[PDB]
RNA sequence: ACCGAUAGUGAACCAGUACCGUGAGGGAAAGGUGAAAAGCACCCCGGAAGGGGAGUGAAAUAGAACCUGAAACCGUGUGCU
RNA sequence: UGAGUAGCGAAAGACGGGUGAGAAUCCCGUCCACCGAUUGACUAAGGUUUCCAGAGGAAGGCUCGUCCGCUCUGGGUUAGU
């Protein structure tokens, strides 16, 4: 691996696959330094499957990602597995990598931790 | 006689008025039979059944020094006519 | 493990109660000397 | 091992010498006028510039 | 002139606070204030408070402008200890001491 | 030709009280604003505690943790090294 | 003085929205995780108001706290079987 991040083998590609999962429904999240810096490569992987749109590599994607409803408008209740597929890919059909980007804030109250913001681009 | 000495007015006892359940503080050493006999002299009213009760003193401070309150003795009796009409 | 004190309040009182007090010689002499003493408690 | 002799405050103060905390590196805002963090934002107005 | 404000008996131990104090030493107002707020210690909050309530007091009591004022002294005194306990092992027990400390800062005109 | 708050009764304060023990039993620490409460109206910094003015008072570093206020110990600035 | 040193008492959390002066630690929702001859449900002894609602953040909570078995104000235990 890469770096461990302070967890077990099992319960660290745990919170990964909720960190990826988070970053495609609500496409910003806060976190520590360190986390995001690893996430990068999850959820950047996870878009160039949804590019590709074959079966296969739609079923190499749901071993990834967890199971969640979209609701936020008004319109029918979707997925995770059906959104990635059909709004995140249709906006980075003309872009080779470089899907998210990283923005630092400072230090955090009783931690002294940084906290970052990592976002789509 | 004089058995019966405050009657009671709580948030509880608002909602059993709609059943014609009043509430009333007496004295510690009676029973329910002589509560029963005291209501029926003083208001004039039929009573149906009386319920009865007892509490702890709570310790209570206040400044500096600690100490007990006194036990109360509380009763609720059901009027099957009339109203005591309390103001 | 198993402590040293076990309350009861059937045995604190048959044992250090008023009346067993009252009930031997050597034990109102007990009581004479707490109040003497001046003793808000004088028994269990 | 308990110390063998008590120890004087001037052995204590050289060997706080090194026992300090530094300025955090602040560079003024070409947005807001006032400090901010290197290579962060501002908190004033959340403008990362650049 | 000198302005002061003083600030009494706070939960925060003496030798923590003065590790901040010595970094606003001599700062210009300005200055001062951007250290302050840019440092996660725990003193930070609590002796900027200070500093702008100094401030306050030489813009009010007194007929003075706030944008030459410097930092003239800056220190922090000890007040009375909160005496706990704690117990450790083989039924003993051992002593825990809660410090406080008092702040004070001193912003100058000149002259 | 006895003590003057570590003294004098254990107890100058609501002390055989707190507290400790199953029980018999053991057993503390704590006095002081000012002559008079006249106990800071009002203004400024906060969420508050606290502080700076104004005012009462002969005195407020006499502001209720309040008469004087030594030492250990902890901080700031300076002349010589 | 030791010294800003030892320790902070078996363990899986992540993110979104609010409250707020101040939020990794408080509320609401989603996902993941642990026990399930028991960390689930009753009751005897023992404790004696720790139970409920609305307010608060000096001290207690081995950190923080807008929270609490903590503080204030009011309430709560109903038998011929």
């Amino acid at each position: 691996g890469y770096r461990k991040l302070g967890r077990t083998s099992d319960q660290r590609k745990a919170m990964l696959r909720d960190l990826a999962t988070s970053l495609i429904i609500s496409e910003r999240i806060e976190t520590t330094e360190a986390r995001a810096k690893e996430v990068r490569s999850v959820v950047e992987k996870l878009i160039t499957l949804g590019k590709k749109g074959d079966l296969a590599s739609r079923r190499n994607a749901a071993k990834t990602l967890r199971n969640v409803e979209i609701l936020n408008e008004d319109e029918t209740t979707q997925t995770a597995l059906q959104k990635l597929f059909g709004e995140i890919a249709e906006r980075y059909t003309e872009r080779q990598g470089g899907y998210t980007r990283i923005l630092k804030q400072g230090p955090r109250r009783g931690d002294g931790a940084e906290s970052v913001i990592i976002e789509l681009v | 006689r004089d058995i019966l000495k405050r009657p009671v007015i709580t948030e509880k006892s608002s909602e059993a008025m709609a059943e014609d359940k009043y509430t009333f503080d007496v004295d510690t050493r009676v029973n329910k039979t002589q509560v029963k006999m005291a209501v029926e002299e003083i208001f004039n009213v039929k009573v149906a059944s009386v319920n009865i009760m007892n509490y702890k003193p709570k310790k209570k401070r206040m400044g500096r020094y600690q100490g007990y309150t006194n036990k109360r003795r509380k009763a609720i009796v059901t009027l099957k006519e009339g109203s005591d009409d309390l103001f | 493990v198993k402590r040293t004190y076990q309350p009861n309040k059937r045995k604190h009182s048959k044992v250090h109660g008023f009346r067993k007090r009252m009930s031997t010689k050597n034990g109102r002499k007990v009581l004479a000397r707490r109040r003497r003493k001046g003793r808000k408690v004088l028994s269990a | 091992a308990v110390p063998k002799r008590r120890t004087s405050k001037t052995r204590k103060n050289k060997r706080r010498t090194h026992f300090k905390i530094s300025v955090p590196g602040m560079t003024e805002c070409p947005n807001c006028g006032e400090y901010k963090l290197s290579h962060r934002v501002c908190k004033n107005c959340g403008s990362y510039n650049g | 002139m000198e302005a002061k404000a003083v600030a009494r008996t706070i939960r925060i131990a003496p030798r923590k606070v003065r590790l901040v104090l010595d970094l606003i030493r001599g700062k210009n107002a300005a200055e001062a204030i951007a250290i302050l707020k840019l440092t996660n210690k725990a003193s930070s909050p609590v002796i900027e408070k200070v500093l702008m309530s100094a401030l306050a007091n030489a813009e009010h009591n007194y007929d003075m402008n706030t944008d030459e004022l410097v930092v003239k002294e800056a220190y922090a005194n000890e007040g009375p200890t909160l005496k706990r306990f704690r117990p450790r092992a083989q039924g003993r027990a051992s002593a825990i001491n809660k410090r406080t400390s008092h702040i004070t800062i001193v912003v100058s005109d000149g002259k």
